[PDB]
């Protein structure tokens, strides 16, 4: 397989919803 | 009233942006108290709950928001982020694709979908989605910074200078406005950021752990002030998600067993489940106590466990990498907590006391970049298990197909015994090197390689094609077991020229920047018969390197690419190269040790960051200061000299080959003893009633 390396999960973006 | 609820929801969004998560939760809940069918409040509340580590509770509220409002795209995209964090990739994908289906112009959803492609290894698709996100929303730090890392991975350097400029300004603006920087702590080593920005980035990510433990409301732990409960033994706990087939175990799997059981009691805390490898088996067997914390997913209960064991020194081997549970260290269950080996940088966090390093890696003049106190090992903080994992590479022999030391190579545990059965070996005084003449036996070996045969038998000895290891013994190919047969490794196996200097670099391509390739092209241009040996790591980065090399003057035939290989073949084939050119932006670390164990001289140029200085520290401990450059000219000149002065090359290669053994670089017993001295220095300082200070001997 591919070699296991030092890995990091990519961050995501939460969406804040404003009430109008 | 909607207005009462709307104002509470809007104010909570403000509190959330200010980093006041506790107050945000409070205000969202008060909004739901006023207006229970408030879809936005459910989704927004779920976001901060996710941020507090309350994942299952977050999911409940997302689903409630979607029941109330079936086309609430924000909720789908936000739910996906939670599912992704829970390692439910399929669930996350389905939420993202749904949100995008509801609103194709939803930039956040595209950017989050991109992160899945990225983490799956589908970089072109990740790049495309990130660009769709930026097209819809040009001011989007998360999307831009992660795109920048995608381009780094595949060596896309289009407008690289403008990219760096943008990255730094993004971090600057984010730090000023007190946001979580879109640049990950590990990635910050690759960009021209100040040391101040890098440590700040690490500190903010450390804060995320504080958000997750504040809700636990646990009191400060009491800590042992003596070694009386432990019969005078220092209780050391190693915490890692990488006890198994991971570069980390490949480095230190022997260390827990080397520890002195009369003075030390070793506790290994695994953050990951058993993968069934001999790596996991060894640590479980040789540690005094092995605890599977993947059975205890609550950080409160987990930290409670560590504390019950009465740990004096708790060791962080993850840092900001996957599998980390830094919340355990944030709860301070031990009186002394130190960073070690796993993460090439500062935690930036107050809950860490020391970083175990060395004078060469982390000089006093750059101590500013760390938040921890420096704890110096006497040589290098780095270690490898190569002596235990690959003892079959300790000795070698060659075949005179014409005397080269790296054209056709034999290795094996039983190699000496086989050579004794051959009445015509020449012993070339280089240790000395056995040479098999071009006889019947040599012809059979070369025929095996040429015809692509798996394995032949000579005098009862199994001779193996080096390319066919997995077909012969999987456990041997991964490094779980020492190979039993005699392995053949040739330059013809990888399309390397027989009559030329081979410069190699076996790192992931993200470590290469345009400055580095320029420096390599300068070297190749000055060494007429020379090629550069790289890995398709990943393969899609290949046409990029090739094109940029053309633009620097190198024809494509000067650069040879090989696929990534199993662990054992990767270490072994390093013998075929003449010189390894280390990457200055971020050095080979594990792969640095891999290269030196193969007996291959590595040329390095240490930088300012820890990650850019590890190779120089390895070479210092190894005892080869002449391979350490002080600038780019010297780096080029050293590499060009090795490639042109073939007697000097013979001297240097011989020196490295001898020093793998005689230097303390691969000596895990001497390492463990020295590490124990450092631990005791740490403990006495604390036991005497002092806060941590630089243990620079
Ligand atoms: C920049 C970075 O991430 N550095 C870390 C990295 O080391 P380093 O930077 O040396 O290595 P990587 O994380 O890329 O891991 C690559 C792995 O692949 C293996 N390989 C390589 C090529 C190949 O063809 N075949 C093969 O099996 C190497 O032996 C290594 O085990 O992990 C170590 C273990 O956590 C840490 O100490 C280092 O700080």
């Amino acid at each position: 397989s591919n070699p296991p390396c030092e890995t990091h999960e990519t961050g995501t973006t939460n969406t804040a919803t404003t009430a109008t | 009233c909607p207005t009462h609820a709307d104002s509470l929801n809007n104010l909570a969004n403000i509190k959330r942006e200010q980093g006041n998560i506790e107050e945000a939760v409070r205000l969202y809940r008060k909004a739901l108290e006023v207006f229970p069918e408030f879809a936005a409040a459910h989704s927004n509340l779920a976001s901060v709950l996710q941020q507090q580590g309350k994942l299952q509770e977050a999911l409940m509220h997302y689903k409630e928001a979607i029941r109330i409002s079936p086309t609430f795209a924000d909720a789908y995209s936000n739910m996906g982020n939670t599912l992704k964090e829970m390692q439910d990739v399929q669930g996350a994908l389905q939420c993202y694709t749904r949100a995008i289906q509801i609103n194709p112009a939803f930039a956040d959803a595209h950017s989050n979908l991109a992160s899945i492609h990225k983490d799956s290894g589908n970089i072109p698709e990740a790049i495309a989605s990130y660009r769709t996100a930026l097209k819809l929303k040009p001011d989007f730090p998360d999307a831009y910074c992660n795109l920048a890392h995608c381009l780094q991975i595949v060596c896309d350097w289009t407008d690289y200078d403008e990219r760096m400029k943008k990255l730094v300004s993004i971090v600057a603006d984010q730090l000023e406005k007190n946001r979580l920087p879109s640049v990950h702590p590990h990635h910050s080593m690759l960009y021209p950021l100040s040391h101040g920005f890098r440590k700040a980035i690490a500190e903010r990510h450390g804060n995320l752990c504080l958000d997750k433990i504040n809700v636990l409301h646990k009191p400060p732990y009491e800590h042992p002030k003596d070694l009386k409960l432990s019969d005078g033994r220092l209780r050391v706990g190693y915490v890692s998600s990488d006890f198994g087939n991971h570069p980390t175990s490949h480095l230190m799997q022997s260390i827990p067993g080397m520890h002195n059981p009369d003075k030390f009691e070793v506790f290994c805390y695994a953050l990951s489940p058993d993968d069934g490898t001999n790596f996991r088996v060894k640590v479980m067997a040789e540690a005094n106590h092995f605890i599977d914390l993947s059975q205890i997913p609550c950080n409160g209960k987990a930290a409670d466990r560590i504390h019950q064991d009465g740990i004096h020194i708790l060791v962080n081997m993850n840092g900001y990498t996957k599998g980390a549970r830094n919340e355990l260290f944030a709860l301070r269950p031990a009186p002394i907590q130190a960073m070690w080996l796993g993460y090439p940088g500062t935690s930036g966090a107050l809950f860490m006391d020391y970083i175990i390093t060395d004078q060469e890696t982390s000089p006093a003049e750059v101590a500013e970049q760390y938040s921890e106190k420096l704890a110096y090992m006497p040589h290098t903080f780095f270690i490898g298990d190569h002596a235990n994992m690959f003892p079959h590479l300790k000795k070698k022999a060659v075949i005179d197909f014409k005397i080269y030391d790296n054209r056709i190579v034999l290795n094996g545990i039983d190699l000496k015994a086989f050579l004794d059965s051959l009445p015509d070996v020449k012993i070339v005084k280089m240790l000395n090197m056995p040479v098999i003449p071009m006889n019947t036996i040599a012809e059979a070996v070369i025929e095996m390689i040429n015809r692509g045969q798996i394995q032949i038998t000579i005098n009862g000895f199994s001779i193996s094609n080096g390319l066919a290891t997995t077909q012969i013994n999987n456990k041997a190919a991964t490094g779980e077991e020492v190979p039993r047969t005699i392995i053949v490794t040739t330059r013809s196996q990888y399309g390397l020229p027989e009559d030329a200097i081979v410069y190699c670099n076996f790192n992931q391509l993200y470590k290469i920047d345009p400055s580095t390739l320029q420096m390599w092209a300068n070297i190749l241009k000055r060494v007429p018969n020379s090629v550069l040996w790289l890995l398709r790591f990943p393969a899609v980065g290949e046409p990029n390197i090739q094109q940029y090399a053309q633009n620097m003057g190198l024809p494509q035939n000067r650069i040879i690419f090989s696929p990534v290989a199993p662990k054992e073949e990767h270490v072994r084939r390093g013998q075929l190269a003449d010189v390894c050119l280390d990457t200055p932006l971020c050095n080979g670390h594990t792969t640095g040790m891999d290269v030196l164990w193969a007996g291959t001289p590595m040329v390095t140029m240490p930088g300012e960051t820890l990650a850019s200085r590890v190779a120089a520290s390895q070479l210092t401990c190894l005892g080869c200061l002449e391979l350490i450059a002080k600038n780019r000219q010297e780096y080029e000149d050293i590499a060009v000299k090795l490639g042109t002065d073939l007697e000097y090359l013979k001297k240097v290669r011989g020196k490295v080959w001898k020093q793998r053994i005689s230097s303390p670089l691969f000596n895990t017993k001497q390492y463990t003893m020295e590490l124990e001295r450092l631990y005791l220095q740490m403990w006495e300082h604390y036991a005497a009633g002092n806060k941590p200070d630089h243990m620079i001997k």
